[PDB]
């Protein structure tokens, strides 16, 4: 009734092409943010998915009406007709609204022109790790947005009191990484066409030892634990010997292989390549510490007998010795 | 102040004819274009491709939006670039490309007093590069993004690069897991089609493979593999099975790896600078089972010089096998 | 000549008329019944923690500005219809990516009956999330959750019900099964209210009940690991001369087991914790590693305490079998119960 | 083995409608090329009409309008319709079967011939 | 006589309603559906679907639009077709499916003197079907394809197969290389929902599976397997590192090729048929090291017995495998 | 002022013209001129029959409506215009999913001369079906086509021709081809008539031979397969009383054909028949499961009859070698030829 004699009114007249306070003042958008689930950290591609509440608010004076109604509560219907700002966000791949059943979009406007414009949104960002812990690496990964094509003489955003909020953390799509903590910033971009206002949310993330200790570490400790049984072997069993040595060498190359699936084809040696390495010489000497032994049987069979006696002991030792200096160096020092 | 504004607005769109380019039937326009890029990802061997994120900017002049009495660069709602008339700007190796679209399109439109246009878009594409895989992994190559107007001979429209050699930016902070950006260059031309003469953009890229990731996974596991058939020779010759044992399982090993590698590749013809390799590497370790074959059927007749093969192979095998890795190398580095 | 008739009747249903608000707009509240026909329970993914479900999503309220007077009670329109008048802006609060479906036309049905009720339905393919706890896999149930409100109107303006009792609301088509792990054991339906920075939202919930099916990984994985164990006992009644021959029994069997344990975690998505295979896996090698040490203790004795290797290869003909037939009863009956 | 075998034809006079039939065996011809040839005494091996899966026809400029090849995939068959025929157009037309490598029109890209049907026109 | 065709057009849609179907508030429209199959492949038991092209056309008679005067069937611009009514025809078991568009929409409207309407387009859909594996891979398919009318009722609309038995037709020009139609199938019946009662028309394919590729790569390869186990009967019963690397190696291939198999397939949580092979393969390879086992024990204390145990093991291990392969090729086929 | 004349020409045109009917509707045929440049022919897949190929498909044809005259004989419009007149709807026969481009904008042009004719091409990636007979894997050579008319209008309303000599009027640029595996011989482009259930339609056909390129399997497949089968026949020169090392030559090589073999039809669809390159895999099969027979007959003559035993050996080592070396001679030239 009444209330579309207000919106016509509104309207008529109304161009959308031009920002409030073209030519006065910098238009002020107040963001908030609330954060659905932060999905899957995919570390072959580089980025992670995140589903939000993206929330904006801004003065337009053009948008003034006097009733008894304080608030007009508008669909997605209104979007398209008055001046939405042009919000993009600079480190997305692939971003999309949503759009069951309807556009999911809110516009409320108040009587002294005030405009709350809310909508839900999944994001990829892009996120670029530094796996040279890898796997007791940390990251922060950001997300960043701004506008696209008002510079900060015409365009300012602002954090509003509550930013960033979050629901239930368990929910939340992470297997191999928890979150830790957010922060917000606000920056200046320089770039070719002006400076624009830039904000930034950054959530920290911890990677979860769990899964790699099973598929790697485990795998690797027991296949060297398998060639430390030659050692209590006799020496004069050169065919069993030498097959319990020759797999063990097999399996460290095939076990080697599958852990650098889930990294990408970085150029430098993680924390866990080191520890397939070390495991890779400790049954490489396995094999050929019979070698020596087996050459010296008959040549001087009393120093083949004195050489089994201490690999027995200087292999386990040196093995627990080097987990003592890895597991500290990268639990307590980095 | 802002009634102004929208009487100018209104004034210029009024009769604006979105099928004529500016100058229709007299001398071409001249169109400027920045690039800024964003990322680069996605440099595949198997679809030969890469994916290419950038700000793509375009600047000209119509003489039909110049306006007065409003000092300001008036940036309009994107919404208007429906309204006016863009270049028809594409890219030839083009495969798969979209323009952003959260929370609005990613487009920008600016007009200037004189009716100079600036217009920007952010655009991430697909774009198609053939390599040559013959010095794989130490392969150097070169992947281009042509950009050329569809419709427009050089009659009609012409580019050039805004700001000569500081045209595009953001190279320098790329960081791809793989490569590392040597150098780019811009070229600028015109194409000769069966419908006339266009006008042609360049920009080329010259990527260096990085070598660590490739010593950690099929030459340092080769070089161990073939390192260890070696230790056959120490052990005596009446062991048949454990030389055997020892011979036929990294000789198979090293046919597994080779497989292996192939099959994360296009199935390229020609031979590789790593299939050289794992075939050098092959050779050497079924010699090393073709000698003991040699002195198991030997050694019962003579000992004598059965004995005397296997210490000349404790010399020969690794010193051949250095050598080998010496030229290989130096050939290729 | 009668199609000129309804031509006026829906020209001034539409005359004035404004989407942009809702019904009872400063009156009432709008009340939208809804019901959901699931044509079929779609796959079921664990990479991805999500399901898919195609249903027919039906929604009916009453608009006093579509009353009309005429020859027919209902007129059953197009869906293009649709798009002219107020339709409540329903979204899925867990839906990922969705598909309304446009072949050969859109998908949807309007039909106004004379007092102005409006049903309104549409056929959609939903993708929503549901999270698991994959401790007990592959002896785990989950319920997965299915909820939507409004999004843009508060319960002080729009409030949902179901259509009949909550129970015979959510219908399933009995064919329509298209799980290929799982079994439906039934579903619940609820409603409640969620709370946000923007005001308070009606949510209706619908919890579907999934229990798997443990058959395909008792020839995958089960099976493989406890013939494993069973040939690694093989070794104790070779005798203790053939040393080359025992030590293969061992090394190959002990390598199996590594690849059995690798080839079993892909199928899961990348957890941080041990489901209920790891730790049958885990102790599956165990007894096949402890095969291996047994024999290293009996080639050690042997020349030298040649009675000794002998009581130790006898009693380990008896306690292995024993052992590993104890560790099945106590692992099974756990794990089956819960 | 795979033949094709060859019915129909026979003797007609200063034109009249003479189908000629192709019966092929030993294998399913569905997704190849089943064509038609003529060979006039001395001349050459001319091609007349071909037809693929798609149900495509192709015909020989001197017979277009004239001839109609039509196919059974259900009984992997080659029928062609003669109408109008000219004592010109006496020869013994051959049935073929191919993939079209380096052309349908061409006799070296069909891997499966038959043996020829005598079709003679008297006027 | 060209004015007179853009008159007469212009003359129909002028008051057109899009928004009421043909004989609205009266009798049933009656929409008769003929359907051309130009493909189907993709045929997955991973994803439980198939893909299926085909040109779909729809006929039907509206008295608004007859016209008189011209002697021809008018063969509009596609994009005429948005501005008439057309039957809202969908397809059930659809997944994913969309309309061809280059050069532009694979869409035909054809208008009669009478007003009857000729709607075609060009249609690929992924439907979908649960296939029963249980025989695998010797197992027949009936996979469907159900249309049906989203919001007119049996009061509204009604579909026939125009043309009977012959409605569909491109069926015998299919070659799926791994299946082979048996037969096509047309029905026609009504779909009671809580809404109302629908028409439904439905068509669908029995698909036969070949079992040539399966022999090459799952049956043989077990075969193979199962006699490589036997040479160690021919073999002395004191080399035991030779027989226990001989039953070792057969054993835990056979595990590698079921696992292997697995890889490709739903996870369905019945025995298929191919898995009781290789169930039934592994026992007579487990049985064969578990032969050697006893031999091996017993060859000691009495040697006699030893010797013969290996004898008549030549014998019963080849003629059970062979009344095994007897009594499942028989159940199967 | 300037470019008022050419605004005026414009809507003059249009004034009154109907996109619906095609030109010289109720009184000719309207014939469309068509021609493709190749800009670059794509990858094919043999997994799923088809290929991709980039082209500038030009069309061409006259309209009479569209006459004008001024300061201009050629109109280089936007193509915009494009969807305010009448142009074909040509589409392709065999296309699976094809793409017409429209990045940054629409990739068309459209030129209209003084007298009605119109230039109207644009830019296409076309997914085509191309059957393949594998039966010589992979020897074999394949020839894909490219077929394209009208959607609506039969040959009594629209017809197509080559805009120049058929053969010239398919153009593949040089630098274009994006072929791994397949090597571009040449195309041949000829015309057909089909007849639906609708009516007769012209359709133009390109075929494109392609000849796969045998490199990538002689390194990946035969080569190894060759070295097994050398491999096996080393177990030969081992002396007699190598009776566990002479088992495991045999059993090692026997595991790696089944692996070869096993992993040379990944790439292949599944097809119910055998290529040239299963035919080399099974007699390879052969050689080497041969060599172990023969070990097992030396091994059972041994300490029985040992004269039998070496004149086993003896022969064994000339006739496999032989027999290979002839095999590989035949299977060659067999093929090869072609
Ligand atoms: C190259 O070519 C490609 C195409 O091959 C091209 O892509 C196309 O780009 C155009 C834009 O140039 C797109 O068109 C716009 O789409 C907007 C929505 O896009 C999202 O939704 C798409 C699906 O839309 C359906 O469903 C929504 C609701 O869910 C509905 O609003 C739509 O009408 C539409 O409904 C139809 O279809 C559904 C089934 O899907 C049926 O159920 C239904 O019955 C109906 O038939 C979806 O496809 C989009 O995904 C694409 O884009 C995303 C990125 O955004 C990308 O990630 C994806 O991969 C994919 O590519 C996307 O999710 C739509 O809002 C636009 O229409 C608006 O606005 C225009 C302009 O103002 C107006 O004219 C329209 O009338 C309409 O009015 C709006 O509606 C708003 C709704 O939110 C509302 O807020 C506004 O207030 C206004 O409301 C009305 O306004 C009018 C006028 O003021 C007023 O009278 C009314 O009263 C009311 O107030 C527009 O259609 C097109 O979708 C793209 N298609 C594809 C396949 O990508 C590409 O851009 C080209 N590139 C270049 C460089 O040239
Ligand atoms: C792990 C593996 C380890 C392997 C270790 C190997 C060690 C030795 C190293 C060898 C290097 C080999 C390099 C090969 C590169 C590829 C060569 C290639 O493609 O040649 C082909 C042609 O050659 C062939 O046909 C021959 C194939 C090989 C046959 C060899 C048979 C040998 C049999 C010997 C038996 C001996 C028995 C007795 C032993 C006493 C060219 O064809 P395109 O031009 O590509 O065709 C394109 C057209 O079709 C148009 O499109
Ligand atoms: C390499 C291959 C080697 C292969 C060797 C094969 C040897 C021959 C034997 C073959 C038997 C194979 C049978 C497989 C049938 C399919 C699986 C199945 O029935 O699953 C279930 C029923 O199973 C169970 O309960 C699991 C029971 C597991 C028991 C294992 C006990 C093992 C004890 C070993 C002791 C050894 C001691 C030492 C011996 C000295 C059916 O229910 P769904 O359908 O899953 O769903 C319905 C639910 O209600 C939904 O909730
Ligand atoms: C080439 C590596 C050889 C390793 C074994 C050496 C045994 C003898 C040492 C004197
Ligand atoms: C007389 C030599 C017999 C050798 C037999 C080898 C195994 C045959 C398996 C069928
Ligand atoms: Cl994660
Ligand atoms: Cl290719």
């Amino acid at each position: 009734g009444d209330v579309t004699v207000i919106l016509n009114n509104l309207l008529e007249g109304y161009d959308n092409k031009l920002r409030p306070d073209i030519g006065v003042k910098p238009t002020l958008i107040h963001t908030d943010m609330y954060v659905n689930s932060i999905g899957p950290v995919n570390a072959i591609n580089m980025e992670y998915t995140i589903d939000i509440f993206f929330a904006q608010t801004w003065y337009d004076r053009r948008l003034k009406f006097n009733s008894t109604i304080k608030v007009l509560r508008l669909n997605s219907n209104m979007v398209g007709k008055i001046w939405i700002p042009d919000t993009f966000f600079r480190n997305s791949k692939k971003a999309d609204a949503h759009w069951i059943t309807t556009p999911n979009r809110m516009l409320r406007i108040w009587n002294d022109g005030r405009v709350l414009y809310t909508l839900r949104l999944t994001i990829d960002a892009e996120c670029q790790l530094q796996l040279h812990n890898f796997p007791m690496d940390e990251h922060s990964c950001p997300l960043e947005f701004s506008s696209y094509g008002y510079p900060r003489e015409e365009i300012v955003y602002q954090w509003k009191r509550s930013s960033v909020e979050v629901g239930d953390t368990r929910s939340w799509r992470l297997y191999q990484f928890s979150f830790v903590g957010l922060r917000n910033t606000t920056e200046v971009v320089k770039t070719t066409s002006g400076d624009y206002v830039v904000m930034s949310v950054y959530f920290d993330l911890s990677r979860r030892m769990g899964y790699f200790t099973i598929q790697t570490y485990i795998p690797c400790t027991l296949i060297v634990v398998l060639s430390w049984v030659s050692f209590w072997i006799n020496k004069d069993a050169v065919p069993a010997r030498t097959s319990l040595g020759i797999t063990t060498v097999l399996t460290m190359t095939t076990l080697s292989t599958i852990a650098r699936k889930s990294l990408p084809k970085v150029s430098y040696v993680t924390a866990m390549d080191l520890f397939v390495s070390v495991c890779f010489i400790f049954v490489f000497s396995a094999l050929v510490e019979y070698g020596t032994l087996h050459y010296f049987v008959s040549s001087q069979p009393a120093r083949a007998a004195k050489m089994d006696s201490y690999a027995r002991i200087f292999f386990p030792t040196a093995f627990c010795l080097f987990n003592l200096v890895y597991w500290v160096s990268y639990l307590y020092l980095g | 102040n802002m009634s102004f504004v929208k009487e100018t607005v209104d004034k210029l769109l009024k009769g604006y004819d979105i099928r004529l380019r500016p100058d229709f039937g007299g001398p071409p326009v001249c169109v400027g274009m920045n690039i800024d890029i964003a990322s680069i990802d996605m440099v595949s061997e198997v679809n030969m491709d890469y994916t290419l994120t950038m700000y793509f900017q375009q600047y000209w002049r119509d003489k039909r939006l110049a306006y007065s009495g409003i000092p300001l660069n008036l940036t309009l709602d994107n919404r208007v670039a429906d309204q006016l008339w863009v270049p028809d700007t594409y890219f030839l190796n083009d495969k798969k490309s979209f323009v952003h679209g959260v929370t609005v399109k990613n487009r920008m439109i600016r007009l200037h007093p004189d009716g100079t246009v600036l217009y920007g878009l952010r655009i991430t594409t697909t774009a198609a590069c053939m390599m040559d895989l013959r010095r794989y992994p130490l392969d150097e190559q070169n992947c281009t993004l042509e950009i050329e107007s569809y419709g427009y001979t050089t009659d009609d429209i012409e580019f050039y690069w805004r700001g000569g050699d500081k045209a595009v930016t953001g190279v320098e902070r790329i960081e791809l897991p793989q490569f590392s950006i040597v150098e780019h260059r811009l070229v600028s031309r015109n194409v000769v089609f069966a419908t006339g003469a266009y006008p042609r953009l360049s920009l080329s890229f010259r990527l260096k493979r990085n070598i660590g990731y490739f010593i950690l996974q099929t030459y340092m596991p080769s070089i161990l593999i073939t390192i260890l058939s070696w230790v056959s020779f120490w052990i005596n010759y009446d062991a048949s099975a454990a030389r055997v044992a020892l011979g036929i399982t990294t000789v198979l090993t090293m046919t597994t790896i080779n497989t292996h590698l192939r099959e994360t590749l296009p199935k390229i013809p020609y031979v590789k600078a790593i299939d050289m390799y794992l075939m050098g590497c092959f050779v050497f370790v079924f010699l090393a089972l073709l000698e003991y074959a040699f002195v198991n059927y030997i050694f019962f007749s003579q000992p004598a010089r059965a004995a005397a093969i296997d210490r000349w192979s404790r010399i020969v095998f690794p010193f051949t096998f250095s050598l080998f890795n010496l030229v290989y190398w130096l050939y290729y580095v | 000549d009668n199609t000129t008739v309804f031509t006026r009747i829906l020209d001034r249903l539409l005359d004035g008329y404004d989407n942009r608000l809702r019904p009872g707009l400063g009156e009432r509240v709008t009340e939208v019944k809804t019901d959901i026909f699931v044509t079929s329970f779609g796959p079921v993914s664990d990479h991805d923690m999500e399901y898919t479900i195609d249903v027919f999503f039906r929604q009916s309220w009453k608009d006093e500005r579509l009353k009309f007077k005429g020859p027919m009670t209902v007129l059953r329109l197009n869906n293009l219809m649709a798009s002219k008048i107020w339709t409540p802006d329903t979204f899925f609060h867990n839906g990922k990516k969705s598909v309304a479906h446009n072949m050969t036309m859109p998908n949807k049905l309007l039909r106004i009956t004379e007092d102005g009720t409006l049903l309104y339905t549409m056929r959609l393919t939903v993708r929503a999330e549901c999270p698991m706890h994959l401790e007990d896999f592959p002896m785990d149930a989950h319920a997965c959750p299915l909820k939507f409100g409004s999004y843009a109107y508060t319960r002080a303006e729009v409030v949902y019900e179901w259509t009949r009792e909550p129970a015979r609301s959510v219908v399933v088509a009995e064919d329509g099964s298209r799980l290929n792990q799982y079994d439906l054991l039934g579903q619940t339906v609820d409603s409640g209210i969620v709370q946000s920075s923007t005001g308070e939202y009606v949510v209706m919930t619908t919890h579907f009940h999934l229990k798997r099916k443990i058959g395909y990984f008792v020839i995958q994985t089960y099976l493989p690991c406890i013939m494993t164990v069973i040939l690694s006992q093989v070794s104790f009644w070779l005798n203790r001369e053939s040393v080359p021959a025992r030590t293969v029994f061992g090394v190959t069997t002990v390598l199996t087991m590594t690849t059995l344990s690798i080839s079993a975690r892909n199928s899961l998505p990348k957890v941080a914790y041990a489901t209920a295979m790891d730790w049958f896996i885990a102790v599956c090698y165990a007894f096949v590693f402890s095969a291996l040490i047994e024999f290293a203790t009996v080639n050690y004795f042997t020349k030298s305490q040649p009675a000794r290797a002998a009581k130790i290869d006898r009693l380990s003909r008896i306690a292995f079998p024993l052992l590993f037939g104890i560790f099945n009863l106590v692992y099974w009956a756990t794990y089956l119960n819960r | 083995q795979v033949q094709l075998q060859e019915s129909g034809g026979g003797l007609v006079q200063a034109g009249g409608s003479l189908r000629v039939s192709c019966a092929a065996s030993g294998r399913t011809f569905t997704t190849y090329i089943m064509a038609w040839f003529r060979q006039a005494p001395g001349k050459e091996r001319e091609f007349l009409a071909a037809m693929d899966q798609g149900r495509i026809q192709y015909y020989g400029d001197s017979v277009r309008g004239r001839f109609t090849i039509s196919r059974d995939y259900a009984k992997n068959s080659v029928d062609l319709q003669l109408d109008g025929l000219r004592p010109e157009d006496t020869a013994v037309y051959y049935c073929a079967a191919g993939a079209g490598f380096w052309g349908l029109r061409t006799a070296s890209s069909y891997h499966y011939w038959g043996q020829g049907t005598q079709v003679t026109v008297s006027s």
